[PDB]
């Protein structure tokens, strides 16, 4: 339970939500579709 | 079931980075029958009327002409809406083709799809600049 | 059914009328399930959370204590949503206690009640003003 | 007694990750006493002034404001340090507003809480570009 | 003609000064800075392709800089930025260029933190070292 | 009647010549109607309009202040314009300030004096570096 | 609803999204663009390792633009700045990525000169094209 | 005799000066320590 | 022999007399073998 | 009895030396009966009051949490008094934590013991930041 | 022979680029019998002594550590001077460690080695800030 | 031989009080082949060219016309030069016709006559107010 300042365990773990898409992209394909490019 | 600062926030980012990166896939993003302004004015000088349908959304998007369309978020702000809707209030500053940054809100509200979970397509997004009716 | 357009426009009329002829019966506009933020600053200064229920958002609003508070809406947009819902985008100016004018922005979400027609409550209120967040 | 490499690859793991998601609650990982210093603005952006506490914290992160800004670390280095603080100096590749990524020096000094075991709080921060300086 | 004590940046600047001339002139008398509990990593890189590990303590630190030789090396600072810390402590970030043995100039990147001994006033010893060239990592 | 990729060489290598060398008379290879467009210079450093004129060219050109600002040149293209005119686009190595090198394209449109022949002065000056997009 | 004639800086743009999406969907049709004295060059290497010369015309780029197969390209533009020159003319500056063929994207880097007909008020030719990737000069 | 602006034939040249130096510095090593590292 | 509150006369000049080093240097070592060039 | 002039100057070094140094002996300056104050402000604006006694003072020295104070002094003024007392009128430049100096105008009066010669305390301090008061 | 006003601009590209590339190489620009005033008050507040010699030079040079010094050249003035001497007055902004740029001037007298040809030693080397004097 | 600091000093002050109380005369300060400058703007904005000889720098000053010069000499470095000459650069505040003052910044370049012991004349004199190049 190692956490940081005002935080405990589960805050920005949980607000970063991997699975979570919009519209027809598939999971990452945006984020991807941005890096290197 | 997430947040909705959550869900929010993320849209915020994917759409605010798609919009510099690769404006033309931006389309994909809504779904039939959403509306789409962003007009700010039109021939008339009146606000532009909503242009429903994917097609339609992709067309006026690419009339934009967005060109390394930076975003400067100052605030973004997720609450939950019917039918576990998502209504944004984004609120900062935009510059197209590297000009002047004027400063904007946009209201987003992503309805989402009961077959697929945690999945967002944007009902409604409403842009205006402040400079165009201050 | 009458059109989003005219029921946005004339919500915003009544909400700027009793936000200074009468701001105690300003908690009447909104549901059980409705969120609410008017602009507030914090110590470490981001901007104040939303509240939800009816009741608290009764208790910031008077907590908020508008005084003969004169409003200039320079611009509002309202477009249809879900449910039939209608979502306002709003622009302008408001002045507390006759001091000077203050840019704001606002996103109103109203849904229908579904017992009596054309009846809609607050479903969501975001407001902001310019210089506290920009 | 957790390891001082285990805590600074926690860190800054939670840190960048939290930057890239969250930019606005960057000011939770400091607290009083603590020193930021970063790249830079003014009139010229040359000189950069640090700045102490939550709030000038807080304000100099969201003036900076971060857009989507990827970090790929390219090395981090944790030793410990008096009051058994940990000290982190990490190496790696910022991109923000997706820009091209440009090599970045990020010095932490991490002081316990005192109070919650395992915990800490950032007490000195020192970014610094690589093109600026070279 | 008011003393005073000298300001963090004051001292941060004076101690680089003082570590790259002397190790320029005298790299052999450089064990002197460090103290019993002197973490130290200098560009390290052992045979498996990874950065080399910590030393913490003075006869290591000595052995340490007989083994990187340290000859008529050329040092070239192009920043300097230090901040005060826990107990007086000042910590120092360094970048700019180093050659060794008259070698192509190689960017380096670095971190002190120096704390007093407490007996003298004004006086400090280099507590932390952390010293990496840039072409090693990136 | 001067080879336009001559009169482009000839150009390019004495411009840069002149800049690196002595950079207050850079203004007398502009005159009346000339546009002057170079990177970014305002609190953000995003938008800088063009001047015109000699007064303001030079005014830009030490408000940029190049100091000992090495330039090389990787490619030159000359070509044919109306009033056969000349227009010149460089690729190359910038370094100000002995900074880092970067990439930069600058494009010129060179338009005949008039009065003496193989005379030409800076019609059209438009510069723009790498790192400000992409 | 005064009317007003455009800015040069919205004549570049929409010319440049007209040329852009023109390239992308009718590739033979981009001829019709230039003129009888319209100079072309388009990112060109000869059989030496300098950058191709360029074209001076009219049926011989249309030789060239059918030479390059221009299939399927992509092209995203990231600069567009466009200024008023000699004749009304509008000088145009472009940089980005584009992409034949569903290659990898390159790096693009592009001046326009537009020039008026004349005779047909607000119509503009293409009197210069410089076109480079920036890979295969930097 | 092509020149631009207002120059005639070769006073840039003249501003250009090549041979000179100070100090000890030989012609040219200060541009190389400069440019080449 | 001018003092003020109950400080001892010159214990100020001593307590503010110590002047920045490093390691266990004294003050100035580092610089004579520094300073054996031009 | 030396001059009093050398007698003001000497003790405005003493007093900003420990000032700076050690702030937590800088009491002992200070006598059983004497008057403090050091530009503090309260919450309606007016300057904070001076407080008395040797513990009262020193409490109130270290609440005002004097770390590294850096202290230019522009002028001193010392001369005689009631009972061989000195009155010192400082103007000078003050700035603790390493931030920004800031202009101070500063009233001291000592007066002799007579227990042993040449011994001198603070009666009286009064110190007042001009940007606060001005 | 050169012109003054070449021979000045030419040091003063050089000079100051070695200052901030190699500024241990900056006391092979002086000579024998050379003064270097370069500096600022002293303990008894007085104009910063001339050091003659190479070897005061030098040692002063790096007793200043001057490192990534950036400098912003606003004005070079140069006038042919006895001995077929050259005097430049140099005005502009200085900064070192990149921090704030401060207001400065400089004056170079240059001598003529006695048997060479273009070839300048500085006899003599003045350098004053503003806000130190002002 | 007095020493150079005192002669510039007496220099100084004679030429300031002639500037003022009697600047007919000026002209004699200098010789045949003497510059002056004296911080003058052009069309283009560039400072004023220097000239050369005692006719014209007479001339040149009458054109000045100074008019009861209030002068206020904030710094004084008089040094050695070539053949037992003085430099003197001089920092202050001008003003012309009692009107508001003007930082200034000034070099003096005095050559011995070589015939009357103790005899100097202005052989250089650069002038520059701060606010026209700076």
């Amino acid at each position: 339970p190692i956490t940081f300042g005002d935080f405990n365990d589960g805050e920005i773990e949980s607000l970063s939500s991997e699975l979570l898409t919009f519209g027809d992209f598939l999971p990452g394909e945006v984020d991807d579709l941005t890096d290197s490019d | 079931k997430p947040s909705p600062l959550l869900v929010g926030r993320e849209f915020v980012r994917q759409y605010y980075t798609l919009l510099n990166q690769a404006p033309d896939m931006l389309h994909r993003f809504y779904g039939k029958n959403s509306s789409y302004v962003h007009g700010g004015l039109d021939s008339n000088g009146k606000p532009a009327d909503a242009v429903y349908g994917q097609k339609e959304i992709h067309r006026k998007v690419m009339s934009q002409n967005f060109t390394n369309c930076h975003t400067k978020i100052r605030h973004v702000d997720a609450h939950a809406t019917l039918n576990d809707g998502v209504v944004v209030q984004v609120m900062g500053l935009l510059s197209n083709n590297n000009q002047a940054l004027r400063r904007f809100m946009q209201t987003f509200v992503l309805a989402p799809e009961g077959s697929v979970a945690n999945k967002f397509y944007v009902h409604n997004d409403i842009f205006r600049y402040q400079d165009e009716v201050f």
